[PDB]
RNA sequence: AGAUGAUGAGGUUAAUAGGUUCGAGGUGGAAGCAUGGUGACAUGUGGAGCUGACGAAUACUAAUCGAUCGAAGACUUAAU
RNA sequence: ACGCGAGCUGGGUUCAGAACGUCGUGAGACAGUUCGGUCCCUAUCCGUCGUGGGCGUAGGAAAUUUGAGAGGAGCUGUCC
RNA sequence: AUGGUAGGAGAGCGUUCUAAGGGCGUUGAAGCAUGAUCGUAAGGACAUGUGGAGCGCUUAGAAGUGAGAAUGCCGGUGUGAGUAGCGAAAGACGGGUGAGAAUCCCGUCCACCGAUUGACUAAGGUUUCCAGAGGAAGGCUCGUCCGCUCUGGGUUAGUCG
RNA sequence: CCGAUAGUGAACCAGUACCGUGAGGGAAAGGUGAAAAGCACCCCGGAAGGGGAGUGAAAUAGAACCUGAAACCGUGUGCU
RNA sequence: UUAAGUUAUUAAGGGCGCACGGUGGAUGCCUUGGCACUAGAAGCCGAUGAAGGACGUUACUAACGACGAUAUGCUUUGGGG
């Protein structure tokens, strides 16, 4: 049957990914949280 | 489908007394080779 | 005078190897080899290789004559098991059990 | 009669292939049930070949496969031709018989009883 | 006779039991040839296949030499 | 266990939809009707039909029959 | 003359240190785990193993002090069966290769899909592609394949996107 | 004083395996040196053994040289 | 020549003792990473690219350093052998 999660590269870079997170202030807060935790991938 | 009590060691091993292997046949090779299966020219050294 | 050999971490579960190990216990080495040749079980060739290794030990290292030897002890111990997840069912585990097979052979004398 | 673990059509097809390869090769190795069944099939075939006329040649074509045999001195015959030509001449005095079964050990992947069935 | 094992028929004088081959019993009209018909077909040659499951002959068939298992009669006591 | 759903059904009742009568300002109720509506389990310590291997086995041992009961099978009836 | 899950004032032990004293110890000293002693304790002074360099006793003080259950958590371990299952479909024989083949390769015959179990292009996946050689694991076998190893690698546009 | 379920989630491959579309969640695993001196050498089957060999003050001190214990579980002997 | 009594003789199983397995951390160790005191800062950069990374660079190549196409570093002053 059809599942949740049908992947798409452009959509994945467009809702997450660096320039979308830097474009709002709460998004910049997720990148600051992820830096401060020391995550290997920020997005 | 479930057991109410675990079975002990003694009941397990009482169940396994008929669970064993029987001794094979052995009509011996008189011409040449290893001893073969009874009434066979068996595939490893059969000289029946 | 006793020779032995072990085979370690043999990938057969120990319950299946003790069945055919019960056949050859306390018999002569020649008729033990014949019993191991006429059983179709998965572990008769493994055990036969361990038995031939122990007779070779007795002939080469202790200079015993290999026509007087009897199988004094033969046993199987548990080795370390390997845990596998069965994908084929529903996420329940399957252990690959393994065993240690020891054979010791002797001439009955001292 | 035996069913050999097959449906009716599969069983007929397997027995025709078994009998054809025995005519090709004159000893084949198989499991003991199958050879105990192919005894009867190939013995009635050899009977038809000994009888020898057109009607039994047409009866024998109903069972044999259409297989070509590379013969010594580079010739070629079909299996119907080998049956009515060579094999029928060997057994012209013998009344019945014509196949022998010899047992072997178990196979390695099952413990199936192997067997060799041969023409005599 | 049977899930298996058990039961029963039997095994190198041994067909024995099974297969086979010849049989018959029972079940369902050939191929070929000829004749007639323009042809479809019909008729004669005449109860053909089967025997798959229901008698005789056989060694085709196994055990190779096969091998294995299986007593030293209680005692006593008194009643011969 | 109004014997019997780890033997079977799911008509009844009662879960989410919906409607009628009636009550309630209302949300809703009645149990009054009405149509629709998912019932699981590889049998084990165990307790419950059939069929085998052995601890026995007292002369060696083996081939040929007790009948105590543990017993079980209850078998009914209509017209000349 | 001398019981109480709630009660008071009791003598004691495992860890640590003072704060000490005094010992066992590199001709061995342990501790810890297997030994006849002490015992209501909790807790310590002489035969195997260990090693192979760490502990006790006495008095007093301090408590990550204080070990059968909580459908407790898990470093976790291991049991309870040769049971259930092995995921739709037709294979048979001969040859070959090998330490070893119902499985791998070649052959012949048979079979199945055939508006598709065929052939292309997207998305998606990212080296699975191709040769060699061992596969210790992997595959509801074996390797005697790839989806482990080595590279030998391997993707070429003015016009296709 | 943390003495390493630790001041730390992490004194090892750690905000990593992995899980989740994403925000996020989040482990396990630590431990020579006496000196690799790591079984040349040599002998029977690939793995694994049996021998010798060794720097071995000691390999049931063989890659689980932090040694290293227990219990669960084992399994093969036997006394009754 | 009768009546009677009795025991083994398998240990499949039971308890004890023996001996090699699996297991994993009781003992000892560690102190690589922090509780807190003292002192020092100064909180800390850059529109001279600030702020964490991405790709790279060793003769051989798999994560951190250098930071970097001058790349597993370059010059210079002083230590040091």
């Amino acid at each position: 049957v059809k599942r949740t999660y049908q992947p798409n590269k452009r959509k994945h870079s467009k809702v997450h990914g660096f320039r979308k997170r830097m474009s709002t202030k709460n998004g910049r807060k997720v990148l600051a949280r992820r830096r401060r935790k020391g995550r290997k991938v920020l997005s | 489908a479930v057991p109410k009590r675990r079975t002990s060691k003694t009941r397990k091993n009482k169940r396994r007394t008929h669970f064993k292997i029987s001794v094979p046949g052995m009509t011996e090779c008189p011409n040449c080779g290893e001893y073969k299966l009874s009434h066979r020219v068996c595939k490893n050294c059969g000289s029946y | 005078m006793e020779a032995k050999a072990v085979a370690r971490t043999i990938r057969i579960a120990p319950r299946k190897v003790r069945l055919v190990l019960d056949l050859i216990r306390g018999k002569n080495a020649a008729e033990a080899i014949a019993i191991l040749k006429l059983t179709n079980k998965a572990s008769s060739p493994v055990i036969e290789k361990v038995l031939m290794s122990a007779l070779a030990n007795a002939e080469h290292n202790y200079d015993m004559n290999t026509d007087e030897l009897v199988v004094k002890e033969a046993y199987a111990n548990e080795g370390p098991t390997l845990k596998r997840f069965r994908p084929q069912g529903r996420a329940s585990a399957i252990n690959k059990r393994t065993s240690h097979i020891t054979i010791v052979v002797s001439d009955g004398k001292e | 009669y035996r069913k050999l673990g097959r449906t009716s059509d599969q069983r007929k097809a397997m027995l025709r292939d078994l009998a054809t390869s025995l005519i090709i090769s004159e000893r084949i190795e198989t499991t003991e049930a199958r050879a105990k069944e192919v005894r009867s099939v190939v013995e009635k075939l050899i009977t038809l070949g000994k009888k020898g006329d057109l009607a039994s040649r047409r009866n024998a074509a109903k069972t044999l496969r259409n297989v070509e045999i590379l013969n010594e001195d580079e010739t070629t015959q079909t299996a119907l031709q080998k049956l009515f030509g060579e094999i029928a001449e060997r057994y012209t005095e013998r009344q019945g018989g014509y196949t022998r079964i010899l047992k072997q050990g178990p196979r390695r992947g099952d413990g199936a009883e192997s067997v060799i069935i041969e023409l005599v």
